[PDB]
């Protein structure tokens, strides 16, 4: 698991020589937009039950087959692992937002994801949507522009579309 | 290189004897994380864990030792792996889950097979759980952890190798894998043969390469090749799909290349799409 | 050192397009892909041999046995084991030595390529490969052009592309036209 | 033909190129060992009328059945007794050129070729000939290294029918 | 491609006699000699870039009509092309000089020379008159004594003479 | 040669399909971008006479250690200034036509294929020519999309070179 | 390919230096003794195919199994492939020999035999009996002190001694 | 590497045949030459050092240019000389490796394999190394029949760079 100044460390370590200014600028921009990092995590965390559960009924109405006799989404224990499933994706996303980098995000969740998809028979652009239909939720939860001191956070906001995308990408 | 290879972090021990064996919270983790070890990341239900064992676990009747082997011996286990594959399968996958390594030689499998064969399944678990490397690299007191990838405790290299074939992944479960329902490191470890590492799936195109020697080139060249000066590549790929004639054919293959022809042969390969498993000397 | 001289490409049964289901007179496709057992493999060895040199050159000396060896063990693709008939001594002694670059792009193309020459103008086009690459990179590249990649694959014995009413080269081109018979009485 | 000459001459054809020093090299060690070898086939030559007649009889001593069991493929009749001193010739005069031209070539385009092929057809037993050149190797009369080629040539045609 | 040897015999093979003792004085002589032959294609190998460009230069100038637009060595591929053939000539003389005989300039080379040029295009005349250019420049490098223990290698220079005298007479 | 529409036609002819719309698209921004090259190649053909004299004394002012050197690789003797004259003018002469064919086939037809053995067998410098051209390239006297096309050929040329 | 001269210059290449006198006296001593190595490879090579025949008769006496029906030198087919590489060995140790080295026999012969015969199931054990045999004859032909001239040859008999070893270590 | 002796090996090994009496001839001539080879080798890395160290002052002498004008190609610096000195010590060990190796096999491996490529790459011009060569050919202080074939190695180096 490497963060945002681990992976800047990581570089530096691998060419040796020593942290060079341009580095401890972007360094200095991470942190002095932390307070921003915080909050939208804190703000998905919070309703991250919410998130799963909404964009699940989501799924299960746009694509009847799933949960059709049959389907991969049958059976009561197979819905059981795919709510787990979807919650485990933006858990691991979660903490990709935290850190800042998306290491964590490929190092655990999305390795080895897309061969377990492809042997269980699972259709993976169906997990793709309903990831989609999370990353949507969760970037409107965290954009809501009333409830905390008001200031511009689209960067921020564009970053956990990146990393709601990186997974959706690697599944399908 | 640690993401690559699929070692994210399996980097500490998570024992749970204490004056607080409870701990209040510890436990619940190294709950899940025998869960986790011994049932091959099995998503388990709610309604279906072992809550006897859990039982006895907390009041501290029984250790770790005796509640890896209560899982390893309920029918959850059972289900999952015990009953459903070939037997010399389920010795591999007991290995994995219990003792977090893979057969070193084929006396592993006639070993544990006659005690199948004669004493029952449950002998069988009962000498993987009080083996010497199960006393030893964990405690009874320590949930086990997969110790294949270092090599401190003294192995055959072609451990690591084998190893790799049957963790495919941190996401993956061996309930849930390419090769499954059928033996991953059989026809190999009767040949004492050494397995190319196949990396899993990291946001890229991925290619179970099974490598069955039936149908490929040897290892080494076995001849002087072309001629050209310099030796003979080895290059496999996977996902031969652009040229199909009568349909491409054995889509998963090896090509013993003279050094100078690579270059023009790798381009060749990447038109068709396969991702090149591996360039080795022969 | 130059690019090669552009020719002229004539209409021929290769060059054209043919939605037929194989005839009796298909080439047959000795194909090594499936890796069939030694028996059947001896049959595609004998074939490419066949093509590289005639059917009346084979002889024991002309046999060589690493190539027998190679075959046989799932080693270098049949184009390579072409190449190697087609670079060998006894080849060049038999059909370099007797023929001049212009016949000799001709007999080429018809044996390992398996088409005949598009036009003299082609004839002349390749000669110059023989020349300043050497016979050895003229066979090379004359087995790694695109078209033989498309036409044989790797793994399949070349045959003549689709001789339909045509005569077969075997029969039509001898190893040594009529004029090296000046050296002959 | 495989003659050390021409065999640098194509090695250096191959990669299109001047003839390089090495070849040279090759071309002159021919020359400074050509004195000993036109000796030796000079010797083998102007001996030859013996060494031809003493193999004929050779073989016909060591397999007495080629002289009397009928057939065709036997010298049992005068036309196959010339036959035989036909090919015994053949053999002589081929080592001859072959010991000129300083390599295997001779031998290996006008006799060796497909040598297999057609002592099968006709049934003419390999071994025979192998004796009669055993008899020429034993009885050619040469001495010292002049010896040695001419050995070296007459026993690659005693392996080749072998 | 035959060599000196190997055409003695190959003559004593169509006759079916054994080599004749003038045949092996021949051959014998044919070794007297060799050393002078060593030395000849040496030097010739040693300075064959030279020698071709240096007549090269001269052609061009004294046949001004093939380096006048619309003439055969015009555009610089073809002039390329005419140094390419010039230089290929040289190279399959050099074969025949340690070789002993025009057997190779013959069999690889030279047989059917002028159909090829007349079908292409390119006048033979000029060819021939290229072809005579080289042959001098040859002669006069090859016979320029010096160096070396000298010898009377004038029926060297004659058979090299012989050599370039045959392509000329085969191109025109 | 290279020319646009002409790499269109080969493109879809060993497919061995009728030309669909994206080659047809591809034909019709030759056309578009055929209205400023041929203004280019008019403006230079018209004053061709008067730039070839200047790059032609450009080239003697920048090299005159060849200018003054006697051979046959030099323009110090008249002849020789008479052939330097001529070479400027053949390059003048080829970036016209590559300026109408709107693509780099002439330059590859005309030269570039067998500079390398040129450029060593006469050993001309292209340095000599390259100089030339850049006096060209800001004297050309084009403006705006004229200007920027001719040079993109023209530093192709150049850096094809080296 | 690299034989003994070869060994030496790359070694050389890989230090970057010159040869020192040492490696100069040893390509030196190799030279004035090398009379001794052409003619112990042209007596191997005159008598291979005996050499050969008779090793392959002793083998199929001291092991009939081989023969016997079932055996991997049965059918004549198999029987062939036997006797051709037994010669196949015999050619690329005779190649060694001349070289000075064994870098042609272990990279072209020796590189993968092992497995490849493992696959097959011939015996590797019976393999090394065979080309043990082959080694004492082939010594004894090239030792053979009568019709030659007399001296030393000791060293050159270890190492083609040690050559058939070789062989004989790797494919069992 | 295309040591004599190798290829007389590969040129076996590709007909799947015994060495014959062709191959051990050239193999003789090879080592009758290396006497002089080796006493020619002996000789150049006897006087190594001063040999370089002349070269280098040669070409210091014709080209005084490169002394002086600034580039990264041109010894105008203490590092740029250390690699003058570098790289004629490449040709010379090189040229040891030839003499010892008895043909160019060592001379197209290790250099003469792309030199081209390299130099016009970095720019460098082979004229600089080819009067070093002269230099080396021309003071190696050798007679004889070592000095015949020294000198034929390093001028196949001298037209290998042009
Ligand atoms: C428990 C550890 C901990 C956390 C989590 C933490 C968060 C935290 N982030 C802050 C700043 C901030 N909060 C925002 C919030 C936003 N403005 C917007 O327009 C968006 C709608 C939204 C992005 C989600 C911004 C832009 C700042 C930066 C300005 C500042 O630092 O005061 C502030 C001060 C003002 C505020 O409450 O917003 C706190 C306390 N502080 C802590 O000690
Ligand atoms: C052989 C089968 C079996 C039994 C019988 C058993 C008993 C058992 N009950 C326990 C807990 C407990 N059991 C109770 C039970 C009660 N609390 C009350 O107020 C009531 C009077 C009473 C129920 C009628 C409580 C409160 C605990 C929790 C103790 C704690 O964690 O603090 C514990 C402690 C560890 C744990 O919770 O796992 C054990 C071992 N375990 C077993 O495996
Ligand atoms: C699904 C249950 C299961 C099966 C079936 C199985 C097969 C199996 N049979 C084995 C041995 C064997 N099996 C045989 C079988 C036979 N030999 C013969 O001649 C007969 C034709 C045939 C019996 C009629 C032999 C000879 C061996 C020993 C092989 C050896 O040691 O090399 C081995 C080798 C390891 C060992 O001996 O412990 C396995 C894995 N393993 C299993 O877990
Ligand atoms: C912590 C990282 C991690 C992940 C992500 C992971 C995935 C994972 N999902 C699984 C199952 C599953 N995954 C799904 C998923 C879905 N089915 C659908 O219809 C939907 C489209 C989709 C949810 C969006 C289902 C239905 C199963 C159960 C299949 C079964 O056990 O039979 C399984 C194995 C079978 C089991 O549950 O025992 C694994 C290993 N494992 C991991 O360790
Ligand atoms: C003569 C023996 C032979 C076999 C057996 C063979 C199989 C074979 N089937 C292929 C393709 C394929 N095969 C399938 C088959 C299926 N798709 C599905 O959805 C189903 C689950 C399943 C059928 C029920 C598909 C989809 C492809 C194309 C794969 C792709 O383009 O990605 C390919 C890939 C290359 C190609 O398409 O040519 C091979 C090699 N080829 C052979 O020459
Ligand atoms: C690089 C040069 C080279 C070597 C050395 C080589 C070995 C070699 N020997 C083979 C066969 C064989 N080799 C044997 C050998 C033996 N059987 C016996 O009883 C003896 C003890 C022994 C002879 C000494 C047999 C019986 C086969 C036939 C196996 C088969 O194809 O069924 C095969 C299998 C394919 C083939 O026949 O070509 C290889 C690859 N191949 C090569 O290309
Ligand atoms: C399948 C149909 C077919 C036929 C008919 C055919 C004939 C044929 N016979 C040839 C050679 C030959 N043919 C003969 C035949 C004879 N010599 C004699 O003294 C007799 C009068 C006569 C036998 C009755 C000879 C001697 C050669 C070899 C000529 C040489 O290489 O010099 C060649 C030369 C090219 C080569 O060797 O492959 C051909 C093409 N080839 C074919 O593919
Ligand atoms: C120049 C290359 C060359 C060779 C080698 C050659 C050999 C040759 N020997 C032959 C036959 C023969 N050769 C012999 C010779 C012998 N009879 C004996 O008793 C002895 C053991 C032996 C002498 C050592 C005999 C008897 C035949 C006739 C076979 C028959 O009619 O069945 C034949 C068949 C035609 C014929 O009967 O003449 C050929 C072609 N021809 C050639 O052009
Ligand atoms: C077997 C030995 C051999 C020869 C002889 C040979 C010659 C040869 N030269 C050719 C071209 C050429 N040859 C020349 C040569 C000349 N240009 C002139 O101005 C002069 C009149 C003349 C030199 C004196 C030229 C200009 C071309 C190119 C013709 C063109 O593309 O239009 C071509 C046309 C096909 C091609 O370019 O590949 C051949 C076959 N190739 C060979 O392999
Ligand atoms: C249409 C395309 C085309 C080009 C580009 C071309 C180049 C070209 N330039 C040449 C020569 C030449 N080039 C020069 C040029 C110069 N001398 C100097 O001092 C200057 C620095 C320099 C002017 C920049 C000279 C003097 C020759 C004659 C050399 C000779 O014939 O030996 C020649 C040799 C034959 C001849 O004189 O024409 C060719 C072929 N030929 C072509 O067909
Ligand atoms: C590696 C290839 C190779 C070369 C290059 C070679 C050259 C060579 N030339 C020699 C002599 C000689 N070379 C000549 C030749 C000539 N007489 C003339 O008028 C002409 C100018 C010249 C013909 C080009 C003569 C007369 C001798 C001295 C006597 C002799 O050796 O026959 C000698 C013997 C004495 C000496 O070393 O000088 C050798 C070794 N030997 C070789 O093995
Ligand atoms: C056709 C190629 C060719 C051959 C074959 C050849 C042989 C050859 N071997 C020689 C020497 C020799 N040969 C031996 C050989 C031996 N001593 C022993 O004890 C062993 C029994 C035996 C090893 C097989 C010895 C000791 C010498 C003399 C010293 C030496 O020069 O190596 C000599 C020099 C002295 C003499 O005339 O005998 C020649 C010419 N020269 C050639 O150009
Ligand atoms: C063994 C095979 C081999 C060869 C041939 C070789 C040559 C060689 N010389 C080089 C550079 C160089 N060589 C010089 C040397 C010189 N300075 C001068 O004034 C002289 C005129 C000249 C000596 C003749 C200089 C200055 C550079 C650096 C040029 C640059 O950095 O651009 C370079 C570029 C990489 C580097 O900086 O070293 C190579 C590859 N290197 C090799 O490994």
């Amino acid at each position: 698991m490497l963060d945002a100044f681990a992976k800047v460390v990581a570089q530096a370590d691998a060419r040796g020589e020593f942290l060079t200014n341009a580095q401890f600028d972007a360094l200095s921009n991470l942190v002095k937009e932390g307070n921003k990092r915080l909050d939208a995590v804190n703000r998905i965390t919070s309703n991250a039950s919410t998130i799963v559960a909404n964009a699940a009924r989501a799924l299960f109405a746009e694509q009847p087959q799933l949960i059709q006799p049959g389907g991969n989404a049958y059976t009561n224990r197979r819905m059981a692992a795919c709510l787990r499933d979807m919650e485990i994706i933006l858990r691991y996303v979660t903490y990709a937002i935290l850190a800042g980098d998306s290491s964590v995000l490929d190092d655990r969740c999305l390795n080895g994801l897309r061969e377990t998809y492809q042997a269980l028979g699972t259709p993976g652009s169906s997990v793709a949507v309903a990831i989609q239909k999370m990353k949507d939720a969760a970037i409107a939860i965290a954009n809501d522009p009333n409830g905390i001191t008001p200031g511009d956070c689209s960067a921020l906001m564009s970053e956990i579309a990146g990393y709601f995308d990186r997974a959706a990408a690697a599944v399908a | 290189a640690a993401s690559r290879l699929g070692t994210s972090a399996f980097s500490d021990a998570p024992p749970v004897e204490l004056r607080a064996n409870w701990s209040e919270e510890d436990l619940e983790t190294v709950i899940r994380a025998v869960y986790r070890q011994v049932l091959g990341n099995d998503y388990v239900m709610a309604s279906e864990r072992l809550v006897s064992a859990e039982s006895l676990l907390r009041n501290g009747k029984i250790t770790v030792r005796e509640f890896v082997r209560a899982v390893a011996k309920s029918e959850l286990y059972k289900e999952k792996f015990l009953y459903g594959n070939f037997q010399t399968r389920v010795i591999e996958l007991n290995y994995k889950h219990l003792l977090g390594r893979a057969p070193y030689d084929e006396s592993e499998v006639i070993f544990h097979l006659d005690l199948y064969e004669n004493e029952g399944f449950d002998a069988d678990i009962d000498s993987y759980i009080d083996s010497p490397e199960y006393t030893n690299s964990f405690g009874d007191w320590v949930v086990p952890y997969y110790r294949g990838f270092n090599t401190q405790p003294g192995q055959k290299t072609v451990g690591f190798n084998r190893i790799f074939r049957l963790y495919r992944g941190y996401a993956n479960s061996d309930r849930a894998q390419a090769e499954g329902s059928m033996s991953r490191l059989a026809r190999d470890l009767a040949t004492n043969r050494a397995n190319t590492v196949v990396p899993p799936s990291n946001s890229d195109t991925a290619f179970a390469y099974y490598t069955p020697s039936a149908d490929v080139p040897p290892r080494a060249c076995l001849g002087g090749s072309f001629g050209e000066s310099g030796r003979v590549y080895r290059i496999e790929v996977a996902g031969i799909r652009q040229p199909g004639y009568p349909g491409v054919r054995r889509s998963s293959t090896a090509f013993l290349v003279p050094y100078e022809q690579l270059s023009a042969k790798m381009q060749q390969l990447q038109r068709t799409g396969a991702r090149i498993i591996s360039v080795n000397p022969a | 050192t130059i690019p090669l001289l552009s020719y002229a490409p004539s209409s021929q049964n290769q060059r054209v397009a043919g939605y037929e289901v194989p005839n009796e007179e298909t080439p047959w496709r000795y194909s090594l892909e499936d890796a069939v057992d030694q028996s059947d493999i001896d049959e595609l060895i004998w074939a490419a041999y066949r093509q590289v040199f005639s059917e009346h050159v084979v002889l024991k000396s002309t046999r060589q046995p690493h190539l027998e060896s190679q075959l046989a063990n799932r080693a270098i693709s049949v184009r390579d084991f072409i190449r190697g008939l087609a670079k060998s001594e006894t080849f060049r002694r038999l059909v370099v030595e007797t023929n001049s670059n212009y016949r000799l792009v001709e007999i080429a193309l018809k044996r390992l390529l398996g088409r005949a020459p598009y036009n003299k103008q082609e004839e002349l086009a390749w000669s110059i490969r023989i020349a300043t690459d050497g016979w050895q990179k003229f066979v090379d590249t004359l087995v790694d052009s695109d078209e033989y990649t498309q036409n044989f694959g790797d793994n399949t014995v070349p045959y003549q592309r689709r001789r339909y009413k045509d005569r077969p080269f075997n029969l039509v081109t001898p190893r040594y036209s009529d004029y090296w018979r000046d050296k002959l009485e | 033909m495989k003659t050390p000459i021409t065999e640098a001459i194509a090695a250096a054809d191959t990669q299109g190129r001047f003839l390089s020093n090495t070849e040279l090299q090759a071309v002159d060690g021919r020359f400074k060992r050509a004195v000993a070898s036109m000796e030796a086939a000079r010797a083998l030559t102007n001996n030859a009328q013996s060494l031809i007649d003493g193999a004929a009889q050779a073989v016909y001593q060591k397999f007495p059945y080629t002289t009397t069991m009928q057939g065709s493929q036997y010298a049992s009749t005068p036309e196959g007794k010339a036959k035989c001193a036909r090919d015994i010739g053949y053999y002589l005069r081929m080592v001859t050129y072959c010991l000129v031209a300083g390599g295997t070539g001779p031998m290996d385009e006008y006799l060796i070729a497909g040598l297999s092929e057609i002592n099968s057809t006709f049934d003419l037993s390999p071994s025979w000939y192998i004796e009669a050149l055993k008899y020429i190797k034993a009885n050619h009369g040469l001495t010292g290294q002049a010896a040695v080629e001419a050995n070296a040539y007459i026993d690659y045609a005693i392996n080749a029918l072998s």
